[PDB]
């Protein structure tokens, strides 16, 4: 009704079911790549990159067979793994509602509580993942949970889950327990706080709190806790384009390392994607002038972020970053192009990006085969012939034991990067309305701090979006139309696993149906069926289809 | 410029590659295998690299 | 495991004064901080002690940290050091057998190893063990969730994998903060009299030392006309192997003449930077 | 002087790129030197 | 074609002197 109008326009409900409508329903995904990737069996790092990449390609999916086909091999890594798998539990069922505290009956603390309290503390962690920039029961559920609780190895999970819950919604409170939770000076709770002050706080301008913790970045000696206050610094300030001027202009003048790279990524973020030549001037310049080579990869890592509207001029220009002598350069160079053009292939990044995997540097390669995975998304072969040839590459250097471990681990996070939620939800920073959308943005910044926090940049599922128009008439009832398409059916190419030893373009899609972006201009609209589009069909999602 | 300074940062590398063998043939043989002297010492077979 | 750099400026400079004073031997001893948290420790004071590789004597070290007590602050005894002089920086299996003697003594292995050799005067050569251990075959080290003390590092030499234990870790890094005080304070080490910065050496040899210049300037003008005259299709790839003789033609030129101007400009200037306000 | 410095550098373009290496040999050689790393 | 041309033309400009002034103090660096 018009009285109910108010939870359909604000609440953001049925966006999310009707997602996981789409995604159960569309749910082409491959068994036996994991069995694949099973081969090179160790203790140390094959968990935690199977553990990241099936929950990746199967994010929101609620398909539990990747992790019940075995338990034993499940649970071998220990103590920091297990952790990593209860988070990835939720990243398999994001967006839900009801299957998401009584799937943990297994995992919660206080119905089993054996020796490990990794395991019980990372539940959170999922629950926050699950109900992401969905606030209520489960804030105050976390909440409580955070009222009382054990030495901070369980309260990892459940502070970052709290910031991820509640990160654009302001709350005080949480800000309040934040803040006392900072103030203990200790170093396995800096990771908890340091994030999530940033995460409540997001273009808020809270100045106190910008003041509290720029106060603590300076007697503090724990890293952990630098770097959090480090991303919090960032995290804080937002598009404002022209107030954090005075902000950036001390956390670059300082003799900090991690606070001048907490420096560069302020002025990424409060700079979301303005062309600002002013801006760039003295960031690139600094990229070069800097001495310390996080605080330079940072920097070079910020133009990827900053160049949203034209991102075709960051290959001309970073072409040659990518010859520097430097590898911490040349990394940051790779992974600026894949974040830059975080969308849609394009032919120089595939180009210039082809020679970097032969680099002898191992995290030169580990950031060359990432951007490799993030350029080229769900595109069908036509869109650039590049696509199985890099996957043929993959399938060569994960079964290689010569290669150095973070290099195939690397692979293993791009075969979850590739497949993702059965190439049905892809990286687009960018609305069609000329908007960038700012859950995407953040989750794809967390997701460059796997240097020092593997599960951290599990903070990926924020930036998956699904390229599938969905056809709704009423409220609620589904429609059944079927429409046709004009082009080569070629670019509807999907994967289609092999396990080997006259074209029709009338492609007749329900409502629930993908479709890449480039392929919304060359859909057929319903002229012969009973009903019509009543707004006109360029725009993915969900459109409006009267009846006749 | 940068050409320059990668080799000279390489080249400390490359130095530490340790040193090669002088040899003196006296006839090869089929499926590229060469007998060669060293010069105190005895005959090798050597297989020839592809270049 | 990003927990290891613990280096201090004064401990480096003590170091290398160390090894370097004492070369052909394995020399020893004890550096003092205190363990600020976990996964870090500050270091602040660095001793030595005499031997004739050794254990030292409690006595020596209780002594030491006695009037250490009271000489500015209080101090935890944070570790140790060793040399290896002209080696790779590796452990030594009698670094072993008392690496976990240490370890009971105090749970944070430092193992630092220092080299005075193949530290050169632009780069310097450092490690600090962490106890690299083989107790149990299906297992490493506890911490493995980043790759900044994994992979951000330089890979280890390959003579370091063979002679020592292969379980390999540590990850030395300068780590200090930067203090801007006493780097303010060093700075040049090569700083005159600034009365001394106006001196004008002498005439007499700068005009010999001019006309020595002029004959070895006229030799390299033969050298160079001769160059030039042969000018052969040889190819520069055949010239470049036939220049190991002694043909050196433009191989100096600047060498000299710069030299030349910067003998006779600054002589200039300073011909001139002090007559108009000299009376 | 100065004229000549600058006109030297104004012609002599595709200069290509830096070559330090090929994957292969420094694939091979991290190969054989892991391999003699018993040896 | 009209108009919008002018625009990116005068946008690629001051890109190519941000390039540019970046060349100089990146040479100077990488110099010493």
């Amino acid at each position: 009704d018009q009285t109910l109008k108010m939870i359909k326009i604000l609440s953001g409900e049925m966006a999310i079911e009707l997602h996981l409508q789409f995604l159960i329903r569309n749910n082409n995904t491959d068994l036996m790549i994991l069995k694949n990737t099973k081969d090179a069996v160790r203790n140390s790092v094959c968990h935690t990159a199977t553990v990241i990449a099936n929950s990746f390609m199967h994010c929101g999916t609620t398909s539990d067979q990747f992790l019940r086909d075995n338990l034993e091999w499940l649970a071998r890594a220990t103590n920091w793994a297990k952790f990593t798998a209860t988070a990835s539990l939720g990243v398999i069922h994001k967006g839900h509602e009801k299957e998401a505290l009584q799937l943990m009956a297994t995992y919660l603390p206080k119905d089993t509580s054996p020796g490990s309290a990794y395991q019980e503390g990372g539940g959170l962690y999922a629950l926050g993942l699950i109900h992401a920039n969905h606030g209520g029961d489960i804030i105050d559920y976390l909440l409580n949970q955070l009222k009382n609780a054990s030495n901070d190895i369980v309260r990892h999970g459940g502070s970052l889950g709290l910031g991820l819950a509640a990160m654009g919604t302001a709350r005080q409170d949480v800000y309040d327990l934040l803040k006392t939770n900072l103030y203990q000076d200790d170093a396995v709770t800096g990771e908890a706080a340091g994030l999530a002050l940033g995460l409540v706080m997001l273009g808020s301008k809270n100045a106190q709190a910008i003041e509290d913790m720029v106060g603590y970045a300076q007697e503090t000696q724990h890293e952990k806790i630098l770097r959090g206050l480090a991303v919090g610094i960032a995290l804080v300030m937002y598009g404002r384009m022209e107030e954090a001027d005075a902000l950036i202009e001390s956390l670059c003048r300082d003799k900090d390392p991690i606070l001048r790279r907490s420096g560069m990524y302020t002025v990424a973020m409060a700079y979301c994607g303005s062309g600002n030549n002013k801006a760039i001037r003295r960031l690139l310049h600094v990229a070069v002038s800097d001495v310390n080579d996080d605080v330079r990869r940072a920097a070079v890592e910020s133009l990827g972020f900053i160049l949203f509207r034209t991102p075709e001029q960051c290959p001309s220009v970073v072409s040659l970053l990518s010859e520097s002598y430097n590898p911490h350069v040349r990394y940051g160079a790779a992974m600026a192009l894949g974040i830059c053009c975080a969308g849609t292939g394009n032919k120089e990044a595939i180009n210039l990006l082809e020679p970097m995997t032969n680099d002898p540097v191992n995290y030169v390669r580990q950031g060359a085969l990432i951007a490799s995975a993030l350029i080229m998304i769900q595109q069908t072969e036509i869109t650039c012939p590049k696509v199985n040839q890099f996957r043929q590459l993959y399938s060569k250097v994960i079964n290689d034991k010569h290669d150095d471990v973070m290099a195939k681990f690397g692979a293993i996070l791009a075969q979850g990067i590739l497949d993702a939620g059965g190439h049905n939800v892809t990286i687009s920073l960018q609305s069609r309305t000329g908007h960038t959308h700012m859950p995407s943005v953040v989750g794809v910044l967390v997701f460059t701090q796997f240097w020092f926090w593997f599960p951290l940049s599990h903070f990926l599922s924020l930036a998956y979006t699904p390229t599938c128009v969905i056809g709704l008439n009423k409220d609620l009832k589904m429609p059944k139309v079927q429409y046709k398409s004009n082009c080569k059916p070629s670019t509807f190419a999907y994967p289609a696993p092999l396990e080997v030893p006259p074209e029709p373009n009338f492609q007749l899609l329900d409502n629930p149906a993908r479709v890449m972006p480039a392929q919304l201009k060359v859909l057929t609209m319903p002229e012969t069926c009973r009903y019509q589009p009543f707004k006109p069909l360029s725009i993915g999602g969900i459109i409006i289809l009267k009846d006749t | 410029l940068n050409a320059k300074v990668r080799l000279l940062r390489e080249e400390l590398q490359l130095l530490q590659e340790q040193g090669s063998y002088v040899g003196e043939v006296v006839r090869a043989m089929d499926k590229k295998k060469v007998l060669v002297k060293v010069h105190p010492e005895g005959k090798f077979v050597v297989d020839v690299d592809k270049n | 495991t990003a927990e290891q750099v613990y280096i201090s400026s004064l401990a480096l400079l003590k170091m290398l004064k160390h090894g370097r004073a004492g070369v052909p031997m394995e020399v020893m001893g004890l550096m003092l901080g205190e363990f600020v948290d976990d996964y870090t420790v500050r270091v602040i004071d660095v001793f030595a002690m005499p031997q004739s590789v050794e254990a030292v004597d409690p006595v020596f070290q209780a002594k030491m940290l006695d009037m250490l007590k009271q000489t500015g602050r209080p101090e935890m005894v944070v570790g140790w050091y060793h040399s290896h002089p002209g080696f790779g920086c590796w452990l030594s299996g009698v670094d072993i057998n008392t690496q976990q003697s240490f370890e009971a003594l105090s749970e944070r292995a430092v193992a630092v190893v220092v080299d005075p050799i193949q530290s050169v005067k632009g780069k310097v050569v450092i490690d600090a063990f962490r106890l690299i251990n083989a107790n149990m075959m299906v297992l490493g080290h506890e911490p493995r969730q980043t790759t900044s003390n994994l992979g951000h590092l330089n890979k280890p030499s390959i003579q370091a994998l063979i002679h020592g234990l292969n379980r390999h870790y540590y990850s030395i890094t300068i780590n200090y903060r930067k203090n801007e005080l006493e780097q303010k304070m060093l700075l040049n080490l090569h700083k005159k009299s600034w009365m001394e910065g106006l001196t004008l050496q002498d005439y007499s040899e700068h005009c010999k030392h001019n006309e020595s210049v002029v004959k070895e300037m006229l030799e390299l003008a033969k050298n160079y006309n001769k160059a030039v005259e042969e000018e052969d299709k040889m190819t520069p790839e055949q010239l470049a192997i036939k220049n190991v003789g002694k043909q050196d033609p433009k191989r100096h030129l600047e060498e000299h003449v710069d030299v030349l101007m910067t003998s006779n400009i600054v002589q200039c200037l300073a011909a001139m930077l002090d007559t108009v306000v000299f009376k | 002087h100065n004229m000549s410095v600058k006109a030297m550098r104004f012609p002599p373009k595709s200069y290509n790129k830096d070559l330090e290496s090929a994957e292969e040999r420094r694939e091979r050689e991290q190969q054989d030197l892991e391999f003699a790393k018993e040896m | 074609d009209l108009y919008s041309r002018y625009k990116k033309l005068q946008q690629e400009l001051e890109f190519l002197e941000v390039q540019e002034e970046y060349i100089k103090d990146e040479q100077k660096n990488l110099k010493k």
